[PDB]
């Protein structure tokens, strides 16, 4: 049997929305990916082993002879020597730091691992940081809250078969984050014609008018949402709701208030 | 023979608890092979309640939904209900229907994933599936379940071949160091049953994609929906014919898988693990109800919930009391918060983090300890099931009796880990039986009148509570508004009820109590701890927020 590349997946300060996003993949499905393409050797949410046995699985993986790629979900809480976020009695920052030191590459799945995320929003009680922010390792960022599985799986496959994809300033692959949400939005004609919904109960809203007046952050957000959709069926603006800017660094503080413009 | 049990005396710690959401550490004391004391220790704090202070109340739902991506949506819903109540807006009938359907969609997706991908590996030895003869397995499936191509010998063999190649490669991935490798006394299933369950496990990986797609038609996307607003919903397209036909189609498919695979698998597992009908029971149950026909206020929610609200104490099914929202409080005595924070009603909640040290039996969790007139309350599917059954709710009465009859156990056998697991399937079946009716209700309503959001005004000063029964149980968000901003925002979440630490009396929470008496066949591989903990369907990000 042909050897499959080892992938260690770490959970830090997170909601597991990025793991859930990942497993909505259909090109391929999650089973094909983990049976044919990669060897997923640590994943707290779905692995059989627990406790000491799980810890040993991680340490086995980290010591693999063919090396491993590191996926990180969640931010790193740094207050009190990292003790507000612990796995197997170790601070998450210490474990992530160990794992990042020998990784072939590091992929940050989600806005939390990439940039700090929800726990980092003011006043940031746990002193949460992004992976690159807290450690100073360079990361491939797949942000969104959560990212589309197309963007994460696509990045993973590219890294394993082609090399590092071209990244923007914020370390995001241009393949997926090269375009503004707004530039691909079907409501762009309404925007251009100054046809905005003033409220969600309005006739303008019922007619599918632009949501800019209602705080849509599409014009300042880099993501491929209208182009690829979510779950093969929909995206927020199609569902009549403004973009929150959820793939942008620190959006929780830069894009709020969500129903207003700056 | 009897339930396997070692003679082990000493401590056991499991950390990480895997196949849950979030970071849990479980510590037990074991004497002569049985758990004698227990601690549930949540290991991550994020502080969303702190983060919300001073912000726009319209923003709340977007922050709080990130409490959890497994129980995605439910916090956006609870926040919307909360803010709707605080500004005193009653949402349009179409908004109530759309909000409740997305919740039904969430139950279906959440429960299927839990049984297969989080819980099953405690009962199913995947490597023993390789021992199975696929023809015998096909014959077993045929007799225990509706006939289906995916249960054929040809199908089961393909699963077995794929699994064989995977195992023979030496890279066991998510099965590495599994508690079942090399066999395990506490695993009872014949190899054929293991194979059937394993094939369905793989099928369920694909089926959860369809369940989430259904949800996304109304919710905009999954994970993390984006269709709720103050006063109702934004998704006018979700009231129209073609998307609702797609939604029904996908839902029918998911429900077919629930009726063909999930329930039969659950019943086969429960049949072999009958002894687990006497392990992991608790005595108190609480629900806020869900799927209400009148959501104009918290009051009307509690009263009109189709899965009814209620309170049960000391296993007394003859006495279901109304929920006294005034009698809910949270303790921090055994939690990582500043002392003197005990007995706070959520309107007066304080979130003042203060860490001590790992395994400090005085302070050992990031969860608070929610209590109801001093009493620990189990919430979730088993709670809803007991309350509905006791109240004579026809769907629950009929599904429960079907289960109890297929298993030949009294209803009292439900106060256990087996019952907790069975109740999760029971209600999934009931949600499935209601999907077509609910969808037709909204399709018609939406084609006669498309009103989806009501007008409202931000008060200078108000308070409000939003109630939901999420897949894991009774959820409440509580807001104080002052100067049109968030002055206080408190979440009290089902996993806080279930998996929080001791209360100010030193009284154990539901999971800690459930763990007392757990037999341990093999201290090196304590699957029995996992079985009970997983049956509560822990969500630690939810519990701590
Ligand atoms: S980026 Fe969003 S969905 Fe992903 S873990 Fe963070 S809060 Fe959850
Ligand atoms: S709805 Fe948002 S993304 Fe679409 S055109 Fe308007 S501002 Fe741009
Ligand atoms: N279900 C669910 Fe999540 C928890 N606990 C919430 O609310
Ligand atoms: S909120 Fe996020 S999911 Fe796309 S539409 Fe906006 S970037
Ligand atoms: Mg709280
Ligand atoms: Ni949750």
């Amino acid at each position: 049997a042909k050897h499959r590349p080892s992938v260690v997946w770490l959970h830090n300060a997170e909601c597991t929305g990025c793991t859930e996003a990942a497993i909505r993949t259909i090109k391929p499905y999650i089973d094909a990916l983990i049976l044919d393409t990669i060897s997923l050797d640590y994943q707290e949410t779905i692995m059989a082993a627990a406790g000491e046995a799980a810890e040993a699985a991680l340490h086995q993986a980290l010591e693999g002879k063919d090396g491993y790629y590191l996926v990180v979900e969640g931010g790193l809480p740094t207050i009190d020597g990292g003790q507000w976020g612990m796995v197997a009695g170790h601070p998450m920052i210490e474990t992530t730091k160990k794992a990042a030191a020998k990784a072939k590459g590091i992929i940050c799945i989600g806005t939390c691992s990439a940039y700090g995320g929800v726990q980092k929003a003011k006043p940031n009680p746990s002193q949460a940081k992004g992976v690159s922010e807290a450690l100073g390792v360079k990361t491939i960022n797949i942000p969104g809250c959560p990212p589309n599985p197309i963007n994460f799986v696509g990045a993973v496959v590219h890294v394993l078969t082609k090399g590092i994809p071209d990244l923007d300033e914020n370390g995001r692959p241009k393949l997926f984050y090269g375009e503004l949400v707004h530039d691909n939005c079907p409501r762009l004609p309404h925007f251009e014609a100054s046809e905005f919904a003033p409220s969600f109960d309005s006739e303008e809203a019922k007619k599918g008018f632009c949501l800019y007046e209602l705080g849509c952050k599409g014009p300042v957000t880099y993501n491929n949402c209208p182009k690829v959709l979510f779950n093969q069926v929909n995206w927020p603006v199609q569902a009549g709701h403004p973009c929150l800017g959820c793939s942008e660094p620190d959006f929780w503080d830069t894009m709020t208030p969500f129903y207003e413009q700056g | 023979k009897p339930t396997p049990q070692s003679t082990f005396t000493g401590p056991i710690v499991v950390d990480p608890i895997t196949r849950i959401e979030g970071h849990l550490r479980i510590m037990v004391e074991v004497e002569n092979g049985k758990v004698k004391d227990a601690w549930s220790s949540s290991q991550l704090f994020r502080g969303l309640e702190i983060i919300l202070k001073g912000r726009d109340p319209r923003d709340a739902q977007h922050f709080t939904q990130r409490a959890c991506g497994v129980c995605t949506y439910v916090h956006a819903l609870a926040s919307s209900r909360c803010v709707d109540d605080a500004v005193k807006v009653s949402i349009p009938a179409n908004a109530r229907m759309m909000r409740n359907l997305v919740m039904a969609s969430q139950y279906l997706h959440d429960h299927l994933v839990h049984f297969y991908h989080l819980h099953a590996l405690d009962w199913v030895d995947v490597t023993a599936a390789l021992k199975a003869d696929p023809n015998k397995a096909a014959k077993l499936a045929a007799s225990i379940a509706p006939a289906r191509p995916g249960n054929s010998a040809k199908a089961l063999k393909a699963v077995q071949d794929k699994l064989k190649a995977f195992v023979e490669s030496g890279q066991l991935g998510i099965f590495t160091n599994a508690y079942f490798l090399g066999g395990h006394k506490a695993y009872y299933l014949p190899p054929e049953v293991d194979l059937i369950a394993t094939a369905h496990y793989l099928e369920a990986l694909h089926m959860q994609v369809k369940a989430a797609s259904a949800m996304a038609i109304l919710g905009g996307k999954n994970p993390h929906t984006q269709f709720t607003v103050v006063g109702g919903c934004s998704n006018y397209q979700g009231l129209t014919k073609d998307p609702l036909a797609n939604y029904l189609a996908l839902s029918k498919e998911v429900c077919q898988f629930v009726n063909e695979c999930y329930i039969p698998d659950l019943l086969a597992v429960a049949g072999f693990y009958k002894d687990w009908g006497g392990i992991g029971g608790t005595s108190n149950y609480l629900a806020f109800g869900e799927f209400a026909t009148d959501d104009s206020s918290p009051e009307k929610h509690l009263a009109t919930s189709q899965f009814p609200s209620g309170v049960i104490t000391g296993r007394d099914l003859g006495k279901v009391d109304n929920v006294d929202l005034g009698a809910i409080y949270e303790d921090v005595k055994y939690s990582w918060y500043a002392p003197g924070g005990d007995g706070k009603h959520p309107y007066d909640g304080v979130t003042d983090p203060k860490y001590t040290k790992l395994d400090d039996k005085d302070h050992y969790s990031w969860m608070k300890a929610p209590r109801y007139k001093g009493k620990a309350m189990e919430v979730g599917p088993l709670a809803r099931t007991f309350i509905a059954y006791a109240k004579g709710q026809p769907d629950f009465k009929k599904v429960v009796d079907m289960v109890l009859g297929k298993l030949s156990v009294p209803a009292t056998a439900l106060h256990s880990t087996l019952g907790r697991t069975a109740a999760r399937g029971i209600e999934t079946a009931i949600v499935c039986a209601n999907m077509e009716k609910w969808i037709k209700e909204m399709a018609d309503s939406g084609a006669k009148d498309n009103t989806l959001c009501a007008k409202w005004e931000m008060p200078e000063e108000s308070k409000g509570v939003g109630l939901a029964d999420a897949p894991r149980g009774a959820l409440s968000h509580w807001i104080r508004i002052k100067g049109k901003k968030i002055d206080n925002f408190q979440l009290v979440v089902p996993s806080t009820w279930n998996l929080g630490p001791r209360g100010a009396q030193g009284d154990k929470s539901p999971v800690e109590e459930a763990l007392i008496g757990t037999p341990i066949a093999d201290p090196k591989r304590p699957v029995e701890i996992l079985r009970t903990v997983h049956a509560f369907d822990p969500c630690i990000a939810c519990g701590v927020h």
